[PDB]
């Protein structure tokens, strides 16, 4: 999952 | 220890004050705003690719408000990462759903959809009924026990930190906060809803609101077999990789 981890990294 | 009770709430209801898509003062004024006949003829004339693109936009621009909900919240945060990711996955859908009943007018049935208020008839083009209309039907079953935006914001992160869910490397940790946002949301709970039984009611309808998520899912899966072009180069990245 790039994207949600991405986004809890944000 | 009611310390630890009291500070995990006020970080939840702080954390939802600040993550709505939409805040109760915006709502207020987008109170009395229902799409004029024009516009649900619009909607009912787009094809149901186009109007399943506009709602997997809406949902996914939801979805990112409910990740900035979770990333707010102390005890949420201290999980494991894999398991964040489980909870979101499986849940973010949930979390919408129960946050979608704060824009729901139950007396003519509308939600809020694009800025204004529509009838299930609105979303027509989907071919998907069931789905509306259990959507509908939950939300308008939530706004009959009149919740507060406190307890709407421990309920909603009760849904998401649930330790029920499959794949949980360290369940008893999610069980445990989970326990703790009950306790404080009960408490709450007493402030307002005399005479309750308001508890064990929100808890009963956990099963419902993941049977409306995987309806969706369903539903989706089916689109994917018909109009697999638009899936994977027209919807949001995020709504792929959530749901696919
Ligand atoms: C597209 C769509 C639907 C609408 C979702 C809505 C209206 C979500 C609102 C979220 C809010 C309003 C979030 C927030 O404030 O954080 C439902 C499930 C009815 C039926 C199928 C397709």
């Amino acid at each position: 999952h790039k994207i949600l981890h991405r986004l809890l990294q944000e | 220890t009611m310390s630890e009770i009291d500070r995990i709430a006020q970080n939840i209801i702080k954390s939802h004050l600040e993550t709505c898509q939409y805040t109760m003062e915006e709502l207020h004024q987008l109170a009395w705003q229902t799409h004029t006949y024009e516009e649900i003829k619009a909607y009912q004339s787009k094809s149901r690719e186009a109007l399943w693109q506009q709602c997997a936009i809406q949902i996914t621009h939801a979805i990112q408000y409910v990740v900035e909900f979770a990333k707010r919240i102390t005890g949420f945060m201290e999980l494991c990462q894999n398991d964040q990711i489980l909870l979101l996955k499986s849940g973010c859908l949930e979390v919408v759903l129960v946050r979608m009943c704060r824009a729901f007018n139950p007396l003519n049935n509308t939600v809020l959809f694009e800025g204004k208020y529509g009838g299930m008839q609105m979303f027509k083009a989907l071919g998907s009924d069931d789905l509306v209309n259990e959507a509908f039907d939950f939300a308008k079953n939530l706004c009959s026990l009149q919740l507060t935006e406190e307890e709407i914001a421990l309920f909603s992160s009760a849904v998401l930190i649930s330790p029920d869910r499959a794949w949980l490397l360290e369940p008893r940790k999610v069980q445990k906060l989970q326990e703790k946002i009950y306790f404080a949301l009960q408490h709450v709970i007493q402030k307002n809803h005399l005479d309750d039984e308001t508890l064990a009611k929100l808890i009963a309808k956990i099963p419902t609101i993941t049977a409306v998520c995987n309806l969706h899912g369903e539903k989706l899966q089916v689109f994917k077999q018909s109009h697999p072009d638009i899936v994977n180069t027209l919807f949001p990245p995020l709504y792929k990789e959530l749901f696919n």
